[PDB]
RNA sequence: UAGCGGCGAGCGAACGGGGAGCAGCCCAGAGCCUGAAUCAGUGUGUGUGUUAGUGGAAGCGUCUGGAAAGGCGCGCGAUACAGGGUGACAGCCCCGUACACAAAAAUGCACAUGCUGUGAGCUCGAUGAGUAGGGCGGGACACGUGGUAUCCUGUCUGAAUAUGGGGGGACCAUCCUCCAAGGCUAAAUACUCCUGACUGACCGAUAGUGAACCAGUACCGUGAGGGAAAGGCGAAAAGAACCCCGGCGAGGGGAGUGAAAAAGAACCUGAAACCGUGUACGUACAAGCAGUGGGAGCACGCUUAGGCGUGUGACUGCGUACCUUUUGUAUAAUGGGUCAGCGACUUAUAUUCUGUAGCAAGGUUAACCGAAUAGGGGAGCCGAAGGGAAACCGAGUCUUAACU
């Protein structure tokens, strides 16, 4: 049979250019008043996920 | 002579076979180490789980959206066309010479290098680098 | 089956 | 393909029991006993190859010594005599002169005083 | 690439691409392999433990008797009734790839020659179904294990060499890999070359 | 994949495309003409398969041997060298095989008709209401009520009727497209208690069916039900007449058969644990994983000696088994009475990496067709373009009014 995506994952990744994946930043989705405008404003545009979680998140996407 | 056939050297790789003996390398425990969870028949943990841990592809948040519309438009390179078959490269016909495929409605002809015999391209659409390409080949771009 | 002894409760428990 | 086994099986076995022949009881009619004296004989042996060399120096020094003695020199001096005694290099085992001809012998007690005056 | 046509000494002519090619050992031994395995049926036993007869019911007590565990009587440690990795019926047919199986072919022609193992004619066909001509041809031709692949292929040639063990007639597209390399002579009618010349491209 | 989803675990389409096979008809009805198409049930006929059958080629000499099919020599058949048997391995001894033939009777299947039952045909009509839809409750659809179309209905309701009605995934318009609330329908698809023939990089008596054997037996259980062990004398029984010990015994020794009796029925091979008889050497002042290094004597062979081979092993240095599990085990921590046989990283499909092979900006086909490992089939998949949630742009693009 073949693999199932870890369907979850597929929705927070996606596979970039040179093989990468990218994914939006945590901590921006409620209680916001309280963070300065300069986190919250590096926190929006999207980043490749780091060379320690690569290994997980392919296990997760094997489709990708 | 059906015998002095032989493979290539280091095409068939003898493969771990494990469990037989101290000599073999892999006897005993057969590579598994010493108890827990990863050894026993049916070991081992599913995919993203990182002990009870909120696991990465759950600490981080959705984004999707899907187009729809994205799939069903094509792109085509310079390098085809002249395989178009009949120096009109049209809405489809690119369908029929099996470079876009049937489903796809939209089409971009995209610098991608390489065009030679002047064509003209009907009914799609063209970067600038790309039309500039074609004019510059004695090609039309006609919509 | 088992013997007599193993059954028995007060020869058996002997250290709680 | 199923593998009958076994042939090879009182093979492997009886290639063990006949290195235990002699041994005592079990040691030498029950593989499973077997395979453990066969083992335990070659551990010692490895061990008593270098063990030997070290027996026999011993030996050698032990009656290399009296014969020194003999001719009234302990075994100490006796050593430092041939040592000094203009370089010079002899085996402590070939000093077996020492109980097949002791003229030859009493004269290299004397050779090995002489550097010692 | 010419071949001496033997009988009628003509020459043929010849793609030199597909007769007088280097031999790619390795390329053929894949393909040859291939062949011999996909020879194979499955056709296989063996009960796993879900599937010899007993019931299911616990030998005798987990604790308290001096025995072992002991669970169900199909066992592959107990006796009768076992079988670990019980195999079933399966299919070991291989791919290779269009241009792989061709490039075996080239390889293996373009050794014949070099051997000349492979003897092409203008025409070949016994005059009667009956084997002793055939035997008897081939004494003549100065031959005994031989593959003889026909142009279009006749009656008589077939029914003759059925019962002649070492020799074997092939139409042209019965041409496979192992028969070439197998008889120590592959005859071939010049019409046949003509038909292998382009099936092979 | 799109989607579903304590958006966890998991579940998982369709559109469209390539193939297999293709087939379409009745009722909701009366008039005329009337039994006219057709279907089934049935009798006959015919052909074709089936259930017994027939014919079926060609080898001898000699050697070894208990025995030739084997070796060696020389012939012969082959549309027959599939296979089994025969005193060892047989194309030519036997049974077959290829090939060519055969049915008195009964039957499967096709047609052709007879008998029964059935309706065909033309004109003019008709067009499936407690239904669709809705409310409540559930269930089905990949779809968990979700913005949820669609389908089914337990419950209460309830239309329009061709200018009419359904659907196009909430919903409305327009457009487009179909006609529910009656039925029938062959093929491509599934399965093998059983019949026939053929095949296997399937097992070979602890294997293989539980069962190679008078096995669902003996046995166990009130019962449901559970459920064994156990194959081989020889080519041929020629299976041991007769004599002797013995209890008109058991068992044995002769005799005789046979290639073999050490193949004697408790019978091919006859391993190992285990138990004896015989001989060599050691052993009754000596302390422990029993061996190992040394090492005399004795018995035996040697050699021509020559501190040499074999067996034993006084005396002597060193020396607390194995597995497991542990920071660590002689451990007084686990496991093993011993032998033999069996007994544990497999298989399939996906995916990725390495090796290797093919070809190369291309590579490769899936099903399926098939002159069946070929050839055809490029539906499709991967790659040659990326960026962005996306529209879209494109060697760029996204970010921002804009980027140093
Ligand atoms: N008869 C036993 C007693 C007994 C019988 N069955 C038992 C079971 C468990 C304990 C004791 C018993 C005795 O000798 O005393
Ligand atoms: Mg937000
Ligand atoms: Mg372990
Ligand atoms: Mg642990
Ligand atoms: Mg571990
Ligand atoms: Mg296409
Ligand atoms: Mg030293
Ligand atoms: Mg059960
Ligand atoms: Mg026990
Ligand atoms: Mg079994
Ligand atoms: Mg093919
Ligand atoms: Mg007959
Ligand atoms: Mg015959
Ligand atoms: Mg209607
Ligand atoms: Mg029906
Ligand atoms: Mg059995
Ligand atoms: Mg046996
Ligand atoms: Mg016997
Ligand atoms: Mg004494
Ligand atoms: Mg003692
Ligand atoms: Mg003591
Ligand atoms: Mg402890
Ligand atoms: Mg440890
Ligand atoms: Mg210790
Ligand atoms: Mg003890
Ligand atoms: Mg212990």
């Amino acid at each position: 049979p073949k693999i199932k995506t870890v369907r979850g994952a597929a929705k927070r990744f996606k596979k970039t250019g040179k093989g990468g994946f990218k994914h939006k930043h945590a901590n921006l989705r409620h209680i916001l008043t309280k963070k300065a405008t300069k986190r919250k404003r590096h926190l929006r545009p999207k980043a490749m996920v780091s060379k320690g979680d690569l290994g997980l998140v392919i296990a997760c996407l094997p489709y990708a | 002579r059906l015998n002095t056939l032989s493979p290539a050297e280091g095409s068939k790789k003898a493969g771990k076979r494990l469990g037989r003996g101290i000599g073999s390398g892999l006897g005993k425990t057969g590579g598994r180490g010493h108890k827990g969870q990863k050894s026993r028949s049916g070991g081992g943990v599913r995919r993203g789980f990182e002990g009870g841990q909120m696991p990465l592809y759950r600490r981080l948040p959705k984004f999707g959206f899907t187009s729809r519309k994205a799939a069903i438009t094509a792109e085509i390179r310079l390098s085809d066309l002249a395989k178009v078959e009949g120096g009109v490269v049209d809405l489809n016909t690119l369908k029929a010479a099996n470079i876009i495929g049937i489903q796809i409605e939209f089409a971009k002809v995209i610098l991608a290098g390489e065009v030679t015999t002047p064509v003209t391209v009907r009914g799609l659409r063209v970067t600038k680098g790309a039309r500039a390409a074609i004019e510059a080949a004695g090609g039309k771009i006609e919509e | 089956t088992s013997k007599w002894f193993n059954i028995d409760n007060k020869i058996v428990d002997h250290r709680p | 393909a199923r593998v009958k086994r076994g042939v090879i099986a009182r093979a492997r076995h009886k290639k063990i029991l006949k290195q235990a022949k002699g041994y005592y009881g079990a040691r030498s009619r029950v593989y499973r006993v077997a395979f453990q004296a066969v083992i335990k004989a070659g551990q010692y042996a490895y061990r008593d190859r270098r063990q030997r060399k070290r027996q026999f120096r011993q030996l050698w020094i032990a009656r290399i010594n009296a014969a020194a003695r003999q001719n009234g020199i302990s075994y100490s001096k006796f050593i430092n005599g041939l040592k000094k005694a203009s370089v010079e290099i002899d085996r402590k085992i070939l000093a077996d002169i020492a109980v097949f001809d002791k003229v030859a012998f009493t004269a290299l007690v004397e050779k090995a005083k002489a550097a010692l005056a | 690439m010419e071949l001496v046509l033997k009988d009628a000494q003509s020459a043929l002519t010849v793609s030199e691409t597909t007769f007088g090619r280097d031999f790619n050992e390795a390329l053929v031994h894949q393909v040859v392999v291939a062949y011999a395995a996909g020879a194979r049926q499955g056709t296989r036993a063996q009960k796993t433990r879900a599937e010899v007869t007993g019931s299911g019911k616990k030998p005798w007590r987990q604790k308290g008797t001096g025995r072992a565990r002991s669970g169900s009587i199909k066992s592959p440690i107990w006796r009768s009734g076992g079988v670990t990795f019980a195999a079933r019926p399966q299919d070991h047919s291989q791919k290779v790839n269009k241009k792989m199986y061709r490039g075996a072919l080239k390889s293996i022609l373009s050794e014949l020659v070099r051997q000349d193992r492979l003897i092409v004619v203008e025409k070949f066909s016994v005059e009667a179904p009956k084997t002793k001509l055939l035997a008897q041809k081939l004494k003549d031709m100065a031959l005994e294990d031989v593959l003889i692949i026909t142009g279009e292929l006749d009656e008589n040639l077939f029914l003759a060499a059925r019962n002649l063990h070492k020799v074997d007639v092939r139409d042209a597209t019965g041409i496979d890999p192992v028969s070439l390399i197998a008889f120590d002579k592959v005859v071939m009618t010049a019409d046949a070359v003509k038909q292998v010349e382009e099936m092979l491209a």
